[PDB]
RNA sequence: CAGUAACGGCGAGUGAACAGGGAAGAGCCCAGCGCCGAAUCCCCGCCCCGCGGCGGGGCGCGGGAAAUGUGGCGUACGGAAGACCCACUCCCCGGCGCCGGGGGGCCCAAGUCCUUCUGAUCGAGGCCCAGCCCGUGGACGGUGUGAGGCCGGUAGCGGCCCCCGGCGCGCCGGGCCCGGGUCUUCCCGGAGUCGGGUUGCUUGGGAAUGCAGCCCAAAGCGGGUGGUAAACUCCAUCUAAGGCUAAAUACCGGCACGAGACCGAUAGUCAACAAGUACCGUAAGGGAAAGUUGAAAAGAACUUUGAAGAGAGAGUUCAAGAGGGCGUGAAACCGUUAAGAGGUAAACGGGUGGGGUCCGCGCAGUCCGCCCGGAGGAUUCAACCCGGCGGCGGGUCCGGCCGUGCCGGCGGGGCGGAUCUCCCGCUCCCGUCGGCGGGGGACCGCCCCCCGGCCGGCGACCGGCCGCCGCCGGGCGCAUUUCCACCGCG
RNA sequence: CGCGUCCCCCGCGAGCGCACGGGGUCGGCGGCGAUGUCGGCUACCCACCCGACCCGUCUUGAAACACGGACCAAGGAGUCUAACACGUGCGCGAGUCGGGGGCUACGAAAGCCGCCGUGGCGCAAUGAAGGUGAAGGCCGGCGCCGCCGGCCGAGGUGGGAUCCCGAGGCCUUCCAGUCCGCCGAGGGCGCACCACCGGCCCGUCUCGCCCGCCGCGCCGGGGAGGUGGAGCACGAGCGCACGUG
RNA sequence: GAGUGGCGCGGACGCUACGCCGCGACGAGUAGGAGGGCCGCUGCGGUGAGCCUUGAAGCCUAGGGCGCGGGCCCGGGUGGAG
RNA sequence: GAAAGCGGGGCCUCACGAUCCUUCUGACCUUUUGGGUUUUAAGCAGGAGGUGUCAGAAAAGUUACCACAGGGAUAACUGGCU
């Protein structure tokens, strides 16, 4: 006997039953930010305070 | 030297065991030579059964096994006697004969008498001179239709009775089978000195 | 399964190989002793060869 | 498989994974189950208690067939027959109890571990326990004995 | 069975058997007790066939063995004689005529086809729209690399000649003249041996499993065994102290074969060679090293220096950068040529500088889109006909096939079931209720198939007619279109 | 920095641009170019500055006046078999396994048997042994019966991954509102597993009272309370292969 | 979120999922333990319509490079059958 | 002891000993192997016989004729600290 009958997870993962009950993708990449010393850098100090 | 919790072993390898290792590379050539010798014999004794003679029905001894049935060595002389075959003709018309077997029971006997009556009905017998027949031989119809038999002759299978569902009697339900066991045990144990004290009494 | 069953079934059609039981030990050699600045292995018993 | 083994990754390593201070010497605690009562006393007393000494009676010629008594429980009793018999026994209205020969199935004794489904049955066993018998009286049945 | 019952400073350790399933299967014979006129056996001498296993026949007041017991009958499964029933003609060893297992020898498919590489081809490309030819042969070896087709072979339930076996019809020689069922009547057996005591060994065998020495030594409704010494008692089971016997099992010697996930000349046998050799030991014994020129000796004529070993030129070969212990030719170590260096022994890590050796096949220096700016060319886009192919969905057409789907049929079977029950077997009471075992027939389950209807599918599994889109080919179009290549320091 | 409206005192304007703004760009340049020069770190030789004792091994401690090592090539040392344990992969699963046997070039292979599972290990333990051998309350009749019966029946507590119900709520200018999807107050079923309390089976002890009959006895069975067991409490095993010990 | 009421035929890379990507902290080590080797050796089953007398293995090398390393790949020479 | 209670050796901290084998004690005990009767033997439970090297081998010397495996874990020289 098969351990899974329908082995077409191409069809399965885009089928409306599964795609309905998912959460939205988080597809935006957040690279590290360079820390600018806001005591020297005026605008960054304004961005904070 | 023991490490932790583990089985306490005693390997039987203190003698010169390497000299007496018997290896089974013979096996597939041993099977071929046996199958060869088997077919050679089966062709040699040409219209006679390949297995050889007919073995009788025999109970296994020892309570563990006595609910089974084997093939015995050979037919007792008092089974041949009441079946009406001579003990020196029996072996020549293909019937195994044991001169050691006793017959304690009459059912063990009667099964093996009906075994020989079936066998002597099934048996086709060729003329000793094939052109001129004798009295005790078969008809030319059966002699041309006579064939080599494969496997054990009239094979011994182990069949049990069929008991239909019955209504349980008012006594049959009432019988105390455990207490019967226990009091049969004590009657077997104490009987000897129950006779002694009753004699001294 | 086929990789496992082919791996194990293929070892059955295999003729054995070994060395001679007597090979190597067919001499009467003995250790010379710890003296005489040799390396203390067995050495082939003396002669003119 | 000589490739997957530990030996192949000790090539280069000096001691071959047996230490530098204490070597891999030949038999440094004697051979086999030696030193049982002396210097391997704690291993034997701790993991193998009751190893040394004598208990019970010696039975010189012992044949294992005389003491042959394979058991079945009431749990698995109805499995020696078909499901057909159990179904048709309830389907029948005459009160006819189907007959379970236990020695045909290859058990001599019946023990009484199991709950029994409520219909009458006859059991043709060589032996019987007390609770085993009582439970078949409780369900409303018979205990025929076999010689 | 079983690392078990058991043995064991009961420590280390040791350690069977019965039952069960198979491989194989095969049974018998004396002495004794007795009856047959010793009815038995060995050997010499003559004759005939005729025997490289010394045998059959005739012949002898020829010789011996043997009553201190030869042969026939007969053995624990009982045997023998006498009476009454019953029914047989064929067992055995040796000549022949013919057809139907092994050892030997001689053989049997198809390319050296056309170009081409090489010292040499077995390499390379090609060989009808008849896939070069044979293929029951495409294992392997040889042959100037690497070959199904050049050669030996391989394949074949292939051919031929010899030779030795095996069996059946029957001709023919010899002998043997022999059965069973039931009653009556006789008979029945192995001794310094069983057994016991002790001693030593042995065993898994424990108040003693087996074997042996010595002492004591039997019995016949006895004797042996019944895994704890002994007495009394039932019960079971065999018949010791005489003998033969195939098959299945074992095999590092020997004769012959076939193979390997083995070794590849410091390996594998000690031995790939003039190896149990040379050599060593007074002897018992000990015991090595040692494979390869080249396709073919074509193994270097001749000139020349020298006393010669040796050279220098020629010459053979693809090659002597393969020259007789000569395939390849490593490292250590040495000679010489070139470069550089040098009083803290040398060598070493890090960082540069200086000089070599070769490399970039360096040395006017990146291509890529689209557009713009000029100039050339080409038969050239968009559209629209005709054809063929493909995609999707035709939300839900029409017809098919499938279903780890389901509901029906008074649809036609396979297995199965510890679900139930009409014919026949043997026998018991006397054709004959009932008993007996084996076959049949109803029922339940799963399955296979025919007809019927839904539910799913055809995306692990489809068509044809529609419809739309896309592609390709040919017309048609023929220039402010389309499309190519070139310059502008765009 | 609109009033049209919610208090005690007095919901979408439109653009364009500069940038101390989630990590460097130029819409800047200048030379030199065919046997005499450009690049080439690594690699051959040399020089200079700094650093720098000779490896292996036993040792508390090695550069050691500790031992082994002159130099080079080839050989050269945790292997195979049986046993056991645990982990891990695979197949079937209260089973599992033909390993011995038989059947019908590669192949001494592979295939098959089931009325070939004998058998092995497993599904039952405990006792030296003979032996014994794994759950119950209630409701009537006989504030009680040894029982006649009748209904239902594999415990309880606490913690427990997930699951279940849903007080309410998740928008576009509102008000009702219907359907799906979603969050969550609080409340439940509780997996495996752990701790605890019950219970059942075998051995053995203490105390006591009833039951049975083809065999009335030194017969057999039963009860309550502790206590010893490699136990039961709705199975996890077997075979194969690999790894370490 | 959803319903009923009040011209131009266009759009980079990706996803060996055993892959690719993002952010943060860390890194001595004998005996000893584990993992990963596209490190290497020799033979067997598969596979590369692999390579090779237009020159295989082997060997030498102030040649060109790759890899953290085990090692490896090209150039030149020698060699002659894998 | 009137009783509350106190007592399962010594006011407390020490005075002692496994397997095997033996010997006794206990039950109307189990087994003695085809069944019974009876001696005998083996079991089960609890004490004793003893291992003072006291977690428990059964044990005299010599070697200048000496031998092997090791040790600078350990003496006889120097050297070092004192």
């Amino acid at each position: 006997m098969h351990k899974m009958l329908n082995t077409d997870l191409s069809r399965i993962l885009k089928s409306p039953e599964i795609q309905r009950a998912l959460r939205a993708p988080r597809k935006k990449i957040h690279r590290r930010v360079l820390k600018k010393n806001p005591l020297k850098n005026l605008r960054i100090m304004l961005k904070l305070n | 030297a023991p490490s932790r919790n583990g089985m306490i072993l005693k390997p039987h390898f203190h003698k010169d065991w390497q000299r007496r290792v018997a290896t089974w590379f013979n096996q597939p050539a041993r099977k071929i030579r046996r199958r060869k010798a088997r077919q050679a014999r089966a062709r040699r004794i040409a219209p006679r059964p390949a297995a050889g003679p007919i073995r009788p029905i025999v109970r296994c001894p020892t309570v563990r096994y006595h609910t089974k049935v084997r093939a015995g060595r050979g037919f007792s002389l008092e089974e041949l006697r009441v079946a009406g075959i001579h003990k020196k003709v029996a072996r020549t018309i293909g019937i195994s004969v044991d001169p050691r077997r006793r017959n304690k029971s009459t059912e063990s006997l009667q099964a093996n008498v009906q075994r020989l009556k079936e066998y002597r009905s099934k048996l086709v017998l060729f003329p000793r001179k094939p052109s001129a027949p004798k009295k005790g031989d078969s008809s030319a119809e059966e002699l041309k239709l006579a064939t080599q038999l494969t496997g054990p002759v009239m094979p011994i299978r182990n069949v049990f009775k069929k008991e239909k569902a019955r209504v349980i009697t008012e006594e049959e339900k009432n019988f105390k089978a455990f207490a019967s066991l226990r009091m049969a045990r004590a009657n077997a144990r104490l009987f000897g000195i129950r006779a002694k004290r009753a004699k001294e009494a | 399964i086929v990789n496992f069953v082919h791996t194990n079934l293929r070892k059955n059609n295999r003729q054995p190989y070994a060395v001679s039981e007597l090979a190597g030990h067919q001499t009467s050699a003995e250790s010379w002793g710890t003296g005489r600045a040799v390396a203390r292995i067995p050495r082939v018993r003396g002669g003119g060869t | 498989p000589s490739r997957l083994r530990k030996t192949r990754k000790l090539r280069g390593h000096v001691s071959h994974g047996h230490g530098r201070i204490g070597k891999h010497r030949k038999h440094p605690g004697g051979r086999g189950n030696a030193g049982g009562m002396h210097h391997h006393r704690i291993n034997f007393d701790k993991y193998h208690p009751g190893y040394f000494g004598k208990v019970g009676m010696r039975h010189y010629h012992l044949k294992r067939n005389q003491s042959f008594c394979p058991t079945v429980n009431l749990d698995k009793l109805w499995t020696l027959v078909s499901e057909q018999t159990r179904v048709n026994a309830a389907k029948n209205k005459t009160g006819a109890a189907p007959i379970i020969d236990v020695v045909r199935s290859g058990y001599y004794k019946v023990l009484g571990k199991g709950k029994l489904p409520k219909q009458p049955v006859i059991v043709k066993a060589k032996f019987f326990s007390r609770r085993a018998e009582e439970k078949i009286k409780g369900v409303g049945g018979a205990c025929v004995l076999v010689a």
